[PDB]
Parts: C-alpha cells; sequence; structure tokens
C-alpha cells in the first residue's frame, strides 16, 4: 500500500 | 534474501495543453504489481499480476483515493517546482518519487527510504536514520524546512516501519507462489570472426529469475575487464531475464577462455569453454 | 535541465532459429525526459501489433520501456526499432541481429 506524499 | 515494496511515482507537465500526467507504480521484489495512471477516464489503481487480483474489492478504493491526493499534490509540486528554480515558464517537467522498505527474511525492516527528483535529477531524500533530510540543492532547502516544520519525517518512519513492512509481508503471502520461484539461466558461448584475425567470444545467460546475475570472463588469471563488452540485463519478456558478455581474443587462443555464470538458481557456478 | 539518450538493445525471446515462431523484443532505457516514439520495423514498415509498457523508471530515475511483438525469422528480412527523443538529434535506429 501508497501513502500520501508531502507537498515539497 | 531480503525483500522489499517500493512504489516509483512520475508527474509530468505537458507543454501547452494537456495537464500534468501522473503515473504510480508499486513493486514488490522489483515485479511490477499495481499501477495507477492519470490518462483514463476511468483512473483507478489496478492489479498488474495475477496474485493481486485475489483482493478485497475496498482495497482499491483505498488506494485510488491516495493516489487522486497524491496526483493533486503533484500539479501542485510542478508548479512549485518552476518557481523555487525560477524556471522559464513554458516547458515540460517532471517530478518523481521513490519510497519502500527492504526488510529480511526474519521480517525486521533493513532499510526505509523516501526520494525525490525534480527533472530527473536528485532533490531530496530522507536519511536511513527515518529522521532527517538530504536536500541536493538549495532550492530543496526550501521544502526541507517545509518537511522539518511538518513533522513529515515522522510521518514517513511511521509508515515505513508500519504499513509497508505490513503490507510487503501480506503481499509475499498473496503471490507467495510466483515472487519466490528461482529460474537457473541456461548459458551458451557463441564465435565470431573478426577483422585482424580477432574473434569475439560471447557468452550468454538465458531463462534466469530473478533478474541478479554475474556473467564474467577469465583469462585463465581469475581477473578479466579490459576489453570486455557486457550489455545491461534485459526482460525476455515471458517473466525472464537475459544478459550477455562478450570479450575479444587473438584467433587461436579461443581455448584458454572461460565463461563463469553467477546466479541463485544454481546448485553451483557455471564455466564454460569454446 | 539535463537530457539522458536512450540506450536501445533490440532481441529476441528465445534463440533464433529460423522459420520458427518467436518474440520480438526492442528494449530502450535510461533515457529522459520521459516522452519517447518508439517503433518496431520490418523491412522499413512499422509492424501492426507491437505491444508497450506503460512509463516506468529505474532507481537511477531513468526511464524505460520495453516493446516486443510476435515474430518468425527468415533468411531475406531484416527487422528494426527505430527510436525519437530529445536527446538525439535525429531518430535512431538498431537493427536485429542475431548475435547481440
Amino acid at each position: 500500500v501508497n501513502d500520501i506524499f508531502e507537498r515539497i | 534474501g531480503s525483500h522489499s515494496l517500493r512504489y516509483f511515482v512520475t508527474a509530468v507537465s505537458r507543454p501547452g495543453h494537456g495537464k500534468p500526467r501522473y503515473m504510480e507504480v508499486g513493486y514488490v521484489d522489483d515485479t511490477e504489481f499495481v499501477r495507477f495512471d492519470s490518462d483514463a477516464e476511468n483512473p483507478r489503481y489496478e492489479p498488474r499480476t495475477p496474485w493481486m487480483e485475489q483482493v478485497e474489492p475496498e482495497y482499491w478504493e483505498g488506494q485510488t483515493q491516495i493516489a487522486k491526493g497524491n496526483e493533486q499534490s503533484s500539479r501542485v509540486d510542478l508548479r512549485t517546482a518552476l518557481r523555487y528554480y525560477n524556471q522559464s515558464a513554458g516547458g515540460s517537467h517532471t517530478i518523481q518519487r521513490m519510497r519502500g522498505c527492504e526488510v529480511g527474511s526474519d521480517g525486521r525492516l533493513l532499510r526505509g527510504y523516501q526520494q525525490v527528483a525534480y527533472d530527473g535529477r536528485d532533490y531530496i531524500a530522507l536519511n536511513e536514520d527515518l529522521k532527517t533530510w538530504t536536500a541536493a540543492d538549495m532550492a530543496a532547502l526550501i521544502t526541507k524546512h517545509k518537511w522539518e516544520q511538518a513533522g513529515a519525517a515522522e510521518r514517513d518512519r511511521a509508515y515505513l516501519e508500519g504499513a509497508c513492512v505490513e503490507w510487503l509481508r501480506r503481499y509475499l503471502e498473496l503471490g507467495n507462489a510466483t515472487l519466490l520461484r528461482t529460474d537457473s539461466p541456461k548459458a551458451h558461448v557463441t564465435h565470431h570472426s573478426r577483422p585482424k584475425d580477432k574473434v569475439t567470444l560471447r557468452c550468454w545467460a538465458l531463462g534466469f529469475y530473478p533478474a541478479d546475475i554475474t556473467l564474467t570472463w577469465q583469462l585463465n588469471g581469475e581477473e578479466l575487464t579490459q576489453d570486455m563488452e557486457l550489455v545491461e540485463t534485459r526482460p525476455a519478456g515471458d517473466g525472464t531475464f537475459q544478459k550477455w558478455a562478450s570479450v575479444v581474443v587473438p584467433l587461436g587462443k579461443e581455448q584458454n577462455y572461460t565463461c563463469h555464470v553467477y546466479h541463485e538458481g544454481l546448485p553451483e557456478p557455471l564455466t564454460l569453454r569454446w | 535541465m539535463i537530457q539522458k539518450t536512450p540506450q536501445i538493445q533490440v532481441y529476441s525471446r528465445h534463440p533464433p532459429e529460423n522459420g520458427k515462431p518467436n518474440i520480438l523484443n526492442c528494449y530502450v532505457t535510461q533515457f529522459h525526459p520521459p516522452h519517447i516514439e518508439i517503433q518496431m520495423l520490418k523491412n522499413g514498415k512499422k509492424i501492426p501489433k507491437v505491444e508497450m509498457s506503460d512509463m516506468s523508471f529505474s532507481k537511477d530515475w531513468s526511464f524505460y520501456i520495453l516493446a516486443h511483438t510476435e515474430f518468425t525469422p527468415t533468411e531475406t528480412d531484416t527487422y528494426a526499432c527505430r527510436v525519437k527523443h530529445d536527446s538525439m538529434a535525429e531518430p535512431k535506429t538498431v537493427y536485429w541481429d542475431r548475435d547481440m
């Protein structure tokens, strides 16, 4: 499973 | 062998018309098993091997959801990137990310990680310590301070030691009867004439899984590389791989050269001689 | 923005024997940016039914694509793979050579 990525 | 669950993600701003495309691909031990692809109308995460099709309907609901989230952030990241680097306004650019886990066979985490690249180059990377970031350049420092301030590092660390391990282990069990298999390479040597009385010996390895292999040519003295061409390991496109390694020999002296093939699907290493 | 030039290998799934059903791959790797155009040829004509993988990339960030199509080799048929990428001023062709 993948997660949310922080915005750069 | 240790195992991995990795996601590889790509955002590509299209020039004039189009909006960014977005692609999310995940791999257990380097085999693709789930894909998400922005151009579809029916944009949804999807199974990519037969053993993921066996999965609870709402698995996908969940994953698809996260993908749209991430998709949306990508659009924004691209625009952010543009402004960090002060880039001309009209071009096509790229943001990519990778994160995943390698865990040993005893089930413990070995390495967790998460790296971003902009326009093909390193931007930022979570350190092995799972709590500090490494910026590749001055723009990435802006993000690093953002992420330090946002406690990003803790969220990734929690997921890497948490959800990823749990799911890695759980995907292995699912396609357990395939990702653990081991096909051994079938090797042969071919011969080719050459200007001047020179000879290409080429050592082939075919049908092997997994991809990792070592092909080396020894002039009876163990070590040989000076004038030794070898291609990158390539997929035969049935689940197996291929690779070769060639060496050029003075005509007449072929028999002095041995090829050696190391791969984990072998009782013991092959040696070959013309 | 730095570009990386695609590396091209054309090769078959099984060791070629004239007249023998078989499969032809054109593996393209190590390029960036990801937009690219790939075609497989047979006597200078796009082979109609070519299967192509979707945009993907490697641990070094570089993109790959594998194209393949079923073919059956002979004495009198040449097979190529032509690729067009921004890093190249010209399209680049690579011929299938049975010994590679």
